[PDB]
């Protein structure tokens, strides 16, 4: 999914 | 060095796989699910999707045909059942999670009788009829396959395209190199090792755009016509 940049 | 290959941050493959089928088992089956707690972006990112996407259905000679369309790594259907259902007269959906393409009957409604075939199977596994689809659409899940297998599947893709047909990725994208999400078990790629898998897969690129309009903490996201 869309994701936070780790 | 920024890492430019999976080889470089997997630490074993069969891991790597079993890993992810066991992370989606327990992920609910619904639109948060799909989008990973951003739910609330779907109208966003399909809109673009279709802006993106009717490019290719305009009359002349190259004109993208709508009898089928297959959706790659599809869950429930959120895209099949906004996208891809009202446009195609047919759509086929591959997922790797059995709980998801049950849910899809549910989720789908009415609409989704036009769902042809429901391929519960790994995308490293499947291998999509010769001369069958007019538009393949693969968002969200080309991080789940390392860079043989995605190469490899993008071939097989490759050989089920209908005359006109293409290929659409639509993905999360590094700012640089290939970085490992070690909890759900996927990779995210640099736009460079991106388009030199697809070059490796005999593809080339028709168009290519950033989406717009998503939260600022997230992984930029792009789209690539392909064929
Ligand atoms: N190796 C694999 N082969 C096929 N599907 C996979 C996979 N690894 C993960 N998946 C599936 O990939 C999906 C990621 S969630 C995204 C769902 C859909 N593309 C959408 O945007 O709404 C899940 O449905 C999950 O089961």
């Amino acid at each position: 999914p869309p994701k936070r940049i780790a | 060095v920024p890492r430019g290959s999976t080889s470089e941050v997997i630490e074993d493959e069969k891991q790597f796989y079993s890993k992810a089928k066991t992370y989606w088992k327990q992920i609910p089956p619904t639109v948060d699910g799909m989008l990973g707690g951003y739910g609330h972006i779907s109208s966003i990112d399909i809109n673009s999707s279709r802006k993106f996407l009717q490019r290719f259905l305009r009359e002349g000679p190259n004109k993208t045909g709508t009898s089928c369309a297959l959706d790659c790594g599809a869950g429930i259907g959120r895209i099949t059942k906004r996208l891809l259902l009202p446009l195609f007269r047919e759509v086929d959906m591959v997922d790797i999670t059995e709980d998801f393409l049950v849910q899809a009957k549910t989720y789908l409604g009415e609409e989704g009788k036009r769902v042809r075939n429901y391929f519960c199977c790994g995308l490293q596994d499947f291998t999509p009829e010769p001369d069958s689809y007019d538009v393949i659409w693969i968002q969200w899940v080309i991080g789940h396959l390392t860079d043989q297998h995605l190469a490899e599947f993008l071939r097989r893709c490759k050989g089920s395209l209908r005359p006109n047909g293409i290929i659409v990725i639509k993905d999360n994208m590094a700012q640089e190199g290939v970085i490992l999400d070690d909890v759900d078990s996927s990779v995210c790629r640099d736009l460079d090792v991106v388009r030199r898998i697809i070059c490796s897969a005999g593809l080339s690129l028709l168009a290519e755009e950033r989406q717009e309009n998503l939260p600022d903490e997230i992984y930029h996201v792009y789209s690539f016509a392909l064929r």
